[PDB]
């Protein structure tokens, strides 16, 4: 049962590591998810001004 | 004839050869199975024959052989017991085992006995629900791999009967398996005789615990039960090795049909062709 | 060091080679070893007992016959059970058999063998026309 | 029915065998010399009756919907009238004699019933998913039906007998009371909306619908009413 | 990574009349129907939801293997929509490897194996199915 | 002993799959940081692009 | 090609999908107006298809020989157009799809394929004896592929199982690697004449090379060859 609970214990560190780090990379992407769209739409903003200015 | 209905008679014929050949699949599979069913049945069977041949080479006393292994003079009843694949399709098995029951009971009856039987399966306790010989017995619902508990129900009555006189015999018509396209019906004695030549047992001799004949009254019937057992196995053998031909030979014939269905078909829709081009050009000229 | 043999109508137990059997003969239980002599009893619902190097195995048998050759022993039993396994319910041995077998081994082996005989029968009325 | 359709009114327009205007056209070529197409039909067949599906549209002002009646020449949908008419079609459903012999008033079948309007993105995803629950314990047509003609169920089937009792439900659930009817039967009639519908028919999949007996879905028009009629 | 596809899909279709009567038979073709099963529910697709290369590619190389044959077959499909998922949010990497080496002569090449195997199993330890 | 070396190297074990966990936690941390920048440097020069294609 | 034809060479023509010119003929005839024939075939199918294919013949001179791909509308071998076809063809070469996938390049269906001069008044008594009985083995092959599915091989008897195991064989021999193809796949190419082919086929059937497997028999030239490559 030593053995037996030993495996199980390297397992399931791992698995919540893995978890983890999925989790704080699925972070990450929407952050700069996000943060770009934000960017994109200031683009489109500073675009449309100028064409406000050539108009 | 409509290049339009040929297309649905293709079709259906289409599907009638797809259903038979997966019938023809898992009749050849559940044959397979049953096949090894057999053989793993085959040692109890044939260790229990030695037994039979052993022990009858002694205690040959009629009076002591009075219990089963006694041989009715008068013969005045005897029973059949018919195992008939349940399900048809089976092609002529069903059939081929249904009529040696007939030269049986006429045969029979014609020796003034009055033959009765106890059926396996549905379809035989129609032929004969119908003929009017009710089953004196009927064991339906049978499936590939029955255990002996099932023919238990009937083979208890029928071994009853030759201790309760009411029968002086009993023979199993089952359906034999010679070659995987072979199944001829065959008949077998279902009476404890034994007694075969003095060779095949080499008079082994044991110290009957609960004595000679107390071993033998309670051996008769599990033989006669186990007899009936491999009887029944091979009856469902022998079924799913008739219904696989039966279903090959469909599923030929159904191939053989879409081909013609197929010519006939393509002539409609040639002359539909013809038909329209020329009427086509009618009404353009 | 004899040649036992669990045979039953539906298939074989055991065929190894075994110390002791701690048969349940009708008259009493028997002892049986390697040189007994020839035999041939009727026996009792009980448990079978069968001692290998040291192992007791109680195969119960609710009824069978047995044959003791000087070499071999057979066991024509009716039914062999082991209850000392206890998981054998849980086992696939009695848990498959509730679904591996029965369940899809028969009903559905049934329910599809029905349904193509009633797909060709219908298709075969619908064919009626050629 | 354009006029009322520039007033902004919906409208709904019912051309009763649509495809005995395409024959009529077929004759009016047959006669004028033009060149015939196909079988006998006119060359002109496709604009013909694009000239006529073309103005059944829904426009910001107003939309005309139109519910047709198709008669298909024997059983041929390859006919050339069927497949024109076919290629101007949004939904299709399918009255059935075994349906309406049933006292089942709306005799709408459920399965060859189709609409390309059935999918998550117009209705939703809710609509979708129980419309694709519905027409699949009848996907089989409960196929079970065969099987029970030859094995009587088995006696019973480990899950499918739950199948069948739903299908049985749902397909008396299917009828509902019309208020054209109402002066008819006795019975009066019920509006039910979509949301209704499908909130209806999702519940009673989920299993809320296991516990009333059948007779109890036979006209009624929410499965909130038949709730109502248990209670009572 | 096709050609497994391929291959065993149309070994399904040679067996497609016998997936009702999958039970009663040989264990080799019960695999094989049950294979073509799950590819053929795996190449089921709604409207509207295109799968880039790189998607298309994993999900090919999941089924292709092993990985799948544990997942039933009316949740292939499910199995699919969040996998991608696991590999649009989880390990974004992956799929960038994959793209990157789509034109690789031996595509499956070390690196972008053992970075398909990892996800895949990282994947499937988490899920329940 | 065996007992004695069991629970040993299920100390040992245990030991090393904090160490990997960390390790895996580590790796997630720097894959989010370089996805995040890539991600904000592929918007920053898309807003580039557009602002240039708008001029 | 008449041009080389009329040097004394010979020449070898390959048409591809002479039902492409047949339908070619068949709309121009529509173009110009003539009455159309049976399915959509010109009234001068027959002419049009003499006016080909009777240039391809063997002079005194020299003789243009012409391997013309066929597509079949439909699947009627009776459809004018390869009626007309097969009226003035002297060998069918059918290319089947499962014995290209199994490598077996030179995937012509021998069964299917057949040929006007193999008599043995022309090609030789020897020539047709083995020819007969290579496609009689080939034939009992095709008849045990249902079988060997039904049961295995085992069920089959003995000697149907040698013209099993020695079907698969000379299916496998009729392989044989191409010169054009040596640069894919690194092996040379082997021309067998015909009495070489013949020799080694009926030496193949009268039992030498039977202990000789499958292999070995694979992308081969004569039985020579498959001999030298067993002792190597």
């Amino acid at each position: 049962e030593q053995l037996a609970n030993a495996r199980r214990d390297y397992e399931a560190e791992i698995a919540r590591a893995r978890q983890e780090a999925a989790k704080i990379v699925a972070q990450a992407q929407e952050r700069a998810k996000q943060q770009e769209a934000e960017i994109i739409a200031q683009a489109r903003r500073e675009a449309e001004r100028l064409k406000e200015e050539a108009r | 004839p409509s290049s339009r209905e040929i297309k649905r008679r293709i079709r259906s014929v289409k599907n009638v050869a797809q259903i038979t050949r997966a019938m023809e699949m898992v009749s050849a599979s559940k044959m397979r199975r049953a096949q090894r069913n057999v053989l793993a049945t085959r040692p109890y069977a044939d260790r229990m024959r030695e037994v039979m041949a052993n022990l009858t080479a002694r205690v040959v006393g009629a009076a002591r052989r009075g219990t089963l292994l006694e041989k009715r003079e008068t013969v005045k009843s005897v029973a059949l017991l018919v195992v008939t694949p349940d399900r048809g399709l089976c092609g002529s098995l069903v059939a081929n085992v249904l009529r040696r029951a007939g030269r049986f009971i006429t045969e029979q009856r014609a020796m003034g006995r009055t033959v009765d039987v106890y059926t396996f399966g549905r379809k035989g306790r129609d032929f004969f629900l119908r003929t009017g010989f009710a089953p004196a017995g009927e064991a339906t619902r049978l499936g590939d791999a029955p255990k002996l508990e099932a023919i238990l129900g009937v083979a208890i009555s029928a071994i009853n009967g030759f201790q309760s006189g009411k029968y002086d015999e009993l023979y199993i018509i089952y359906s034999e398996f010679i070659n995987t396209l072979v199944q001829r019906p065959a008949i077998k004695q279902l009476l404890p005789v034994e007694s075969p030549d003095i060779s095949t047992t080499t008079n082994v001799d044991y110290t009957y615990e609960p004595g000679e004949e107390e071993v033998l009254n309670s051996i008769l019937p599990r033989y006669v039960e186990t007899q009936i057992y491999q009887a029944v196995l091979e009856s469902i053998a022998s079924e799913h090795s008739a219904r696989m031909v039966a279903m090959r030979n469909a599923t030929n014939n159904a191939k053989d049909l879409v081909r013609d269905l197929t010519l006939s078909f393509n002539k409609a829709r040639q002359a539909a062709i013809t038909k329209e081009v020329s009427e086509i050009a009618s009404g353009a000229a | 060091p004899i040649h036992l043999e669990i045979v039953t109508a539906e298939r074989v137990i055991l065929s190894d080679d075994v110390d002791m059997i701690s048969a349940p003969t009708k008259d009493g239980r028997v002892g049986i070893l390697p040189r007994h002599a020839p035999l041939m009893t009727i026996l009792e619902p009980g448990e079978l007992d069968i001692i290998k190097n040291g192992e007791r195995t109680p195969f119960a048998v609710s009824g069978g016959f047995m044959e003791v050759l000087p070499h071999r022993v057979t066991i024509l039993a009716d039914t062999v059970e082991r209850a000392d396994e206890i998981d054998e319910a849980r086992a696939e041995q009695a848990r498959a058999e509730a679904e591996a077998r029965r369940r899809e081994a028969q009903s559905e082996r049934d329910m599809a063998l029905a349904e193509a005989k009633l797909r060709k029968e219908m298709v075969r009325l619908r064919v009626a026309q050629l | 029915a354009e006029y009322f359709r520039d007033e902004g009114r919906d409208i709904l327009l019912f051309i009763d065998n649509i495809f005995r205007f395409v024959q009529a056209g077929s004759e009016v070529s047959s006669l004028l010399g033009r060149m015939p197409s196909q079988v006998g039909y006119q060359p002109t067949l496709g604009t013909e009756m694009g000239e006529l599906q073309e103005r059944i549209t829904s426009t910001k002002r107003g939309s005309i919907t139109s519910m047709q009646a198709v008669y298909v020449p024997a059983d041929d949908y390859t006919d050339p009238a069927p497949a024109t008419v076919f290629s101007h079609l949004d939904a299709t459903i399918s009255l059935e004699r075994s349906i309406a012999e049933r006292a089942i008033f709306p005799a709408v079948d459920p399965l060859a019933s189709t609409s390309r309007i059935l999918d998550p993105n117009i209705v939703g995803e809710e609509h979708y998913r129980v419309a694709q629950e519905v027409k699949r314990v009848l996907q089989r047509y409960k196929d079970l039906k065969d099987i029970i003609a030859i094995l009587g169920m088995e006696e019973l089937s480990d899950e499918d007998k739950l199948t069948v009792q739903r299908a049985r439900k749902i397909e008396l659930f299917f009828s509902q009371p019309f208020t054209v009817a109402q002066q008819f039967t006795g019975r009066p009639g019920k509006y039910v909306p979509v949301k209704k519908t499908v909130e209806s028919f999702a519940r009673l999949l989920n299993g809320e619908g296991d516990h009333i007996p059948e007779s109890f879905f036979y006209m009624q028009g929410d499965f909130d009413d038949v709730l109502a009629a248990y209670e009572a | 990574v096709a050609g497994k596809l391929k291959g065993e899909l149309a070994q399904f279709r040679d067996l497609a009349a016998f997936a009702q009567f999958a039970s009663d038979l040989d264990a080799t073709t019960k695999a094989q129907i049950e294979r073509g099963q799950r590819l053929q529910e795996l190449l089921k697709q709604p409207q509207y939801q295109p799968l880039p290369v790189e998607d298309q590619v994993a999900v090919l190389y999941a089924a292709t293997n092993n990985y799948l044959d544990d997942v039933p077959v009316p949740l292939i499909t499910k199995w699919r929509d969040d996998f991608l998922a696991f590999l649009r949010t989880a390990h974004p990497e992956v799929r960038k490897l994959i793209y990157d080496n789509r034109l690789d002569r031996k595509f499956p090449t070390p690196e972008v194996k053992e970075a398909l195997e990892a996800a895949i199993k990282e994947f499937k330890a988490t899920s329940n199915y």
